[PDB]
């Protein structure tokens, strides 16, 4: 079965035809227990200094919206994201997880992931189902080659230091930007450390364990003081998958 | 001329000025992640093989990077990225932080392209893993509906690899097979004695 050849014939994309798509994960529960408490606030992050983001983070994860992301619906261009200071929030030993769509961030983001530091270890794709409207054509950009159907989020990391590179979901309604909810499911089974931020969240992705900063907050509880007492000692290295310090 | 044509060569080496121009070219080159070194990659005279067209690059590893530069380097720009999602036969999908389940196509143009039919296929190919290193025989119905008809050369092939419309480069094909005329005539001026060296 050419799937490509069915695509061509029916609308349905060859990712509609994946299927499935050890048990023991208590790793879940360890990292429900380690997790802080959720942090949010809401800031403008091109007028915003995030150097009174603090403590460097261990983990980072950069949802900038690019103009791709709104076909039929403030959009950060490239040059833009690029001139974001983010080593100077990066912990030395740190990740980072950046969404890049699918048109020129494929290359963009790898310049910004290495001129914040980090070298790509893996590139995981979102790859879009349309089992629900087969019978719906695409409007592709204009230097585009082919129909596309997924989104590339790359991981980057700095220093010395279960899960596939493929998150599958159906393509959501337009004007939806979220992203697939697995990519935190992934980055948290990775055990990194539990000071992680979430740039360019939303209300809708507050999460426990993270600290979410971006424009559309509508609160925020952020206290860098506060915030920074989460990891005080003995709780400086805890990698978010052990239990907790009696 | 249409049937499978192949040449048998050391890609270093080859002088590819004799092959003419192409609409598509591919590549699946044995990185360095029988390799060859990223300054043999670089070297390697794509350029000459196409005026307007697409070249589609296999990448994996630290070759989604150095891939890329060799891209940029040859001419091309980067406009598309097909990943092949790779399954068993009852389609279920089979780097130290993550498995991996897919391999990356990079797509580069170069010139303007006319009259080829953009936005037929999509970007995702699922299909079967084989042999390995063996990639997915989707790729050639994907180039052949982009640019039905055209002459495409594919640099790294095997000899499953060999296609009607293409010619064909690799160290592990047999012997020489050219129909082309054009070709035919500038192999011999250019080989006269079908020695390839240097
Ligand atoms: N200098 C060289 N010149 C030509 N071919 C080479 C050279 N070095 C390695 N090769 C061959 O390039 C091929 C690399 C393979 N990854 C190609 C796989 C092929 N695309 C397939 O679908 O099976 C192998 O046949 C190598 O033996």
């Amino acid at each position: 079965n050419d799937y490509c050849q069915h695509f061509v014939d029916t609308g349905h994309r060859p990712q509609n035809f994946i299927r499935d798509v050890e048990l023991i994960r208590l790793k879940d529960e360890l990292i429900a227990k380690s997790n802080t408490p959720p942090m949010y606030l809401q800031a403008d992050i091109e007028a915003f200094d995030i150097r009174e983001l603090t403590p460097k983070f261990d983990v980072i994860l950069l949802e900038p919206p690019l103009e791709e992301y709104y076909r039929e619906t403030k959009c950060w261009t490239w040059d833009d994201i690029m001139k974001l200071e983010i080593d100077e929030i990066a912990a030395p030993r740190s990740f980072i997880f950046l969404w890049c769509g699918s048109g020129e961030g494929l290359d963009l983001g790898r310049v910004c992931l290495r001129k914040w530091g980090y070298r790509r270890c893996e590139d995981i794709c979102w790859i879009k189902t349309n089992k629900n409207n087969p019978g719906k054509t695409k409007t592709l950009d204009p230097k585009a080659v082919f129909q596309r159907t997924k989104e590339h989020c790359l991981m980057g990391i700095k220093g010395t230091v279960v899960d596939i590179d493929l998150i599958i979901t159906e393509e959501p309604e337009i004007g939806n930007i979220e992203k697939p909810v697995e990519i935190f499911h992934i980055i948290e089974h990775f055990c990194l450390g539990r000071r992680r931020l979430h740039l360019f969240g939303r209300d809708s992705t507050i999460r426990p364990g993270w600290l979410t900063v971006g424009p559309t907050l509508t609160n925020s509880n952020y206290n860098a003081e506060t915030y920074a007492s989460y990891f005080s000692a003995p709780n400086s290295y805890l990698t978010g998958c052990t239990e907790e310090i009696e | 001329l249409f049937p499978p044509q192949w040449i048998c060569c050391d890609i270093r080496y080859l002088d590819v000025s004799i092959l003419g121009k192409f609409a598509v070219v591919m590549a699946d080159p044995p990185w360095d992640i029988g390799t060859l070194t990223d300054d043999e990659m670089r070297r390697l005279n794509i350029p000459v093989l196409q005026d307007d067209g697409f070249l589609f690059l296999w990448v994996t590893g630290r070759a989604m990077e150095l891939g890329r530069e060799c891209l940029n380097l040859w001419g091309y720009e980067r406009v598309d990225e097909i990943i092949w999602v790779k399954t068993n036969q009852l389609q279920r999908i089979i780097g130290h932080w993550l498995n991996h389940g897919k391999e990356h196509c990079l797509v580069g143009v170069k010139g303007n392209p006319q009259g080829f039919n953009q936005g037929l296929d999509c970007d995702v190919i699922v299909a079967e893993v084989r042999s390995t290193s063996h990639k997915p025989d989707e790729i050639y119905g994907m180039i052949e509906r982009l640019s039905p008809g055209t002459r495409k050369i594919e640099l790294f092939g095997r000899p499953h690899n060999v296609q009607p419309n293409w010619i064909t480069l690799g160290n592990q094909l047999d012997g020489i097979h050219l129909l082309d005329p054009d070709v035919v005539a500038r192999f011999k001026q250019r080989y006269p004695d079908g020695i390839i060296s240097k």
